[PDB]
């Protein structure tokens, strides 16, 4: 978010500090290290290890889709109770750095065409069921990344 | 002004090449032009002359007769441009008068199938319209709907396409009364996939090389027509059976699994033929083509010297049982029965003569009835791949087990000669379904389900066989309603999207209750499940309990005084029928004995282990035929609920079997019955599809590289950028809370 150059600031899809809900305590500063330049540094360090000409921006994207997932807010639509999701950049900026299927991310995240027994079972998810699962997805992508 | 349209292809494309007349634009001066009620035309054309509060002296512009009529009778006149249209939902004026009108002038031009918003209307022509071959595969192949006019191969691709796209598991269900056209709009789909969805060892009219599994795929029908059809009062040779398919697909989408199911049979007459009726084809044939030697060997008692070849030998018009012996001996060979199997199907004459004899003849003294013949059971269970002793044991004594109590007891005649008529004729049924096993065996992420309904009928002597026929119809019909009225608009409240609620009065559940509703005041089936489990209960007291419980219901009707025959006339969605109740009680019972079902579940031989692994429903404490067939139709109906109901809604023009003959009021009856005008009235209004806004942003950024420039905002508004940069219309989509509701 800090050492973004204007091209990949709009490519790797950067809004400013606190436009991510999953970054709490706002932006806490660190003593005697300034995240701003520390970005630029680590990018060099990549090129020294031999992280590829494109690959550097790819690691940075996976990160930023994780940064992104927490705009996916579920409001209690209270006439199923099985409530769904208003914004799309919440998922969009996530799934352009994912490139999974855009249709099917949310259509999974709302209707699990899942499995009870050993066959295909449909259900709409509740507000509650939808939040918790997407949350797991947000974090789990950073683990897969590491 | 376009090209000349082919004589044939007029039956695909509308005759557009007509005349630029000024009359259709001058005539509007008569500004009180209206559609008015008519028994013969359905509606017609008139004009208001004088406003009497809620009356108006309306005047016909056909007959010229002044008819004072009310503000509410008079229905809005449509513009001439809408004649014979491709989608019915396009008619600016929706109102019954004119939603009726689109079909009449259409079918007579050739134009059978027509889109009606969500569902598509498919009338019967009774004429060999040439609309099939690989011309019509590859014309329509892989095809986005707008490039191919309203005809079947569009539903068929849309199944295979969508499944790999939206990835709903897709299904196909064909509806509408008898003759209508359903059987055949099922088989044509098997032709489609065998070429299109399959795979190929490398790689016109009828010709192409399909693969191996795909070749086996076809060769089933001709046998069951003898060993199953029997001489009635209405038809000396009528069939009585009806079917289904599932089509499992791999990772890449190819045909891998395929699963055919048939539903129920006129399984009853063998041990009760009415005066001047006959039994199942083959009996009469074995006595007739009886060479002396096998007259001794195959155990032939003679003409009339039979328990239940009633009315002696009744002959048959224009058929001679003699010779017919050989023809019906021939058919069994094709899809493949051996000569062990056929000396056995020779003793399947002895087994349909003795499935006129595996019936626990009501035991007058004890009441719980028992097995007349060992040899008959011996014929039977070996030819059902289980064991003969283990069968009959259970078929008298269910050796079940609740708590401590090994619920060991006798079954009654009704209970035992039901689980052994429910297995003399689930011999005749799960052995019809053994022909179905002998197919599926070579036949079995995604799947396609398809359903050939036995089609709504009226015999004179209708009976449980027909109770079910005009039940499947009715049961599928409340599926349609719940999917397409109620649940829809519930979600319309939900999303925050502008749409106000309309009710349609299309819960047809009241006729379906009138048959199927277990609790509350029960209907036909429920009263008969209870009555099936009942000693004080006579087919008589079944109809007495039906008058008792239903009576005054605005969909029910008594017999034409024939309490003596004990029968009931009912309004089903497509009007009225008489059923007759003699020997119905048993025909609702099938108490699927798990003792047998489990020996069948764990059966050894090439016959059974496959078709009884459906162990779920079975009596672990439970079900009847009525119930079983509500449930078999629920294994269907509630997984259908959780699939996409592509409906192929077949419509009858006449009851006179004729070429040409339409009746617009018979059709208008079947429109109210099929729930058409209101199925169109929802799907004109809302938005059939429903998905979120990301299906916008990704798949098309490529389409308009400039659209989102430096900087980004909300997903809705950002997609709205490329949306307006591709002109996407503010009511084509409905960018809701979650979902873009998408129209047709």
């Amino acid at each position: 978010i800090a050492g973004a150059s204007e091209q990949m600031r709009n490519d790797l899809l950067l809004e400013g500090f606190n436009n991510y809900t999953f970054l709490s305590n706002g932006h806490v500063p660190i003593p005697a290290q300034q995240d701003d330049e520390m970005f630029q540094e680590t990018l060099e360090a990549m090129t020294i290890m031999g992280f590829t000409e494109e690959e550097q921006t790819s690691i940075l994207r996976v990160v930023s889709s994780v940064l992104q997932l927490g705009n996916i807010v579920f409001k209690k639509e209270r006439n199923t109770d099985q409530a769904s999701m208003p914004d799309n950049t919440a998922a969009q900026k996530v799934c352009h750095l994912m490139g999974i299927n855009v249709t099917d991310f949310t259509r999974s995240i709302l209707t699990p065409r899942i499995k009870v027994g050993r066959d295909v079972v449909q259900k709409a998810q509740t507000k509650e069921q939808a939040d918790f699962a997407i949350e797991a997805l947000a974090k789990a992508k950073f683990e897969r990344l590491f | 002004a376009q090209k000349p349209l082919s004589d044939d292809e007029k039956f695909l494309f509308v005759d557009k090449n007509f005349v630029n007349n000024p009359l259709a634009q001058a005539d509007w001066s008569a500004k009180k032009l209206v559609w008015v009620p008519s028994e013969k035309h359905g509606f017609e054309a008139a004009s208001i002359k004088e406003e009497k509060g809620d009356e108006v002296t309306v005047e016909l512009q056909e007959n010229g007769k002044k008819v004072t009529l009310s503000k509410d009778d008079i229905q809005k006149m449509n513009p001439p441009k809408f004649s014979k249209v491709e989608d019915m939902a396009e008619l600016t004026c929706l109102n019954e008068a004119s939603v009726l009108h689109n079909l009449r002038e259409r079918y007579f031009s050739g134009l059978i199938y027509t889109y009606s918003g969500l569902f598509c209307v498919v009338i019967n022509p009774y004429k060999q319209l040439p609309i099939y071959s690989e011309k019509i595969i590859d014309m329509y192949k892989g095809k986005k709907r707008h490039e191919m006019p309203p005809h079947i191969y569009a539903i068929a691709d849309t199944a295979y396409r969508s499944m790999l796209q939206d990835r709903e598991d897709q299904s196909i269900l064909c509806t509408g009364e008898s003759g209508a056209g359903k059987t055949e709009n099922t088989k044509k789909v098997i032709q489609y996939l065998a070429v299109v969805a399959s795979s190929h060892k490398g790689k016109q009219g009828p010709s192409f090389s399909y693969g191996e599994l795909e070749k086996q795929l076809l060769q089933a029908n001709p046998i069951l027509e003898a060993f199953g059809n029997a001489k009635t009062v209405k038809n000396d040779n009528s069939s009585r059976f009806g079917k289904f398919i599932r089509i499992n697909f791999d990772v890449t989408g190819y045909i891998v699994g395929a699963n055919i199911e048939t539903y129920l049979l006129e399984k009853s007459r063998a041990i009760r033929q009415a005066k001047d009726e006959r039994t199942f084809h083959i009996f009469y044939y074995l006595i007739a083509g009886a060479s002396e030697q096998m007259r001794n060997d195959l155990l032939l008692e003679g003409f009339n010297n039979y328990t239940f070849l009633s009315n002696g030998h009744v002959p048959i018009p224009a058929q001679q049982d003699d010779e017919m012996f050989q023809e019906t001996l021939e058919a069994m060979t094709i899809m493949g029965f051996t000569e062990e199997e056929q000396t056995s199907i020779l003793r399947v004459v002895s087994s349909v003569l003795q499935l006129g004899n595996i019936v626990f003849k009501k035991e007058r003294n004890t009441d719980q009835a028992s097995m007349p013949d060992n040899t008959a059971a011996q014929k039977v269970c070996h030819l059902m791949g289980i064991n003969v002793t283990d069968f009959t044991r259970s078929i008298l004594t269910p050796r079940i087990k609740v708590g401590r109590d090994v619920v060991q007891k006798a079954q009654t005649k009704e209970q035992a000669d039901f689980a052994i008529e429910a297995l003399a004729k689930a011999k005749f049924e799960r052995l019809f379904r053994w022909i179905l096993t002998r197919v599926n065996k070579a036949l079995d992420a995604s799947f396609l389900g398809i359903l050939d309904i036995a089609g709504f009928e009226i015999f004179e002597i209708n009976s449980f066989e027909q109770l079910c026929i005009n039940y499947t119809n009715e049961k599928l019909q409340q599926l349609f309603n719940h999917t397409m009225f109620i649940l829809e608009q519930e979600e319309y409240q939900r999303e925050g999207i502008e749409w106000n609620f309309i009710d349609f009065g299309l819960d047809l559940q009241p006729c379906i209750e009138l048959i199927e509703r277990p609790t509350n005041p029960p209907g036909v089936l429920a009263l008969l499940d209870e009555e099936c489990w009942f000693p004080k209960a006579t087919d008589t007291s079944f109809v007495e309990k039906l008058i008792q419980e239903q009576g005054n219901h605005a969909k029910f009707q008594k017999s034409k005084q024939l309490k003596d025959k004990t029968e009931f006339c009912i309004l089903h969605y497509a009007g009225k029928v008489t059923y007759n109740a003699s020997a119905w009680l048993t025909k609702n019972m099938d108490p699927l004995n798990d003792n047998v079902t489990s020996l069948l579940n764990q059966s050894s031989d090439k016959f059974v282990a496959d078709l009884w692994k459906d162990v779920d429903r079975i009596v672990g404490l439970f079900r009847t035929v009525g119930q079983l067939y509500k449930e078999q139709l629920t294994k269907l109906m509630t997984t259908l609920r959780n699939t996409n109901p592509n409906f192929v809604r077949c419509i009858i023009p006449n009851h006179e079997k004729r070429a040409g003959k339409l009746d617009a009021h018979l059709v208008l009856e079947q429109l109210r019955c099929n729930g058409v005008l209101e199925g169109i009235r929802i799907c004109r209004q809302g938005f059939p599809n429903r998905i979120v806004f990301q299906e916008f942003r990704q798949r098309y950024e490529i389409l308009a590289a400039n659209a989102i420039p430096k900087g980004f905002m909300d997903g809705k508004q950002a997609c709205i950028l490329m949306i307006k940069a591709l002109e996407l219309d503010p009511n084509l989509y409905r960018i809701g809370q979650s979902k873009i509701f998408f129209r047709t």
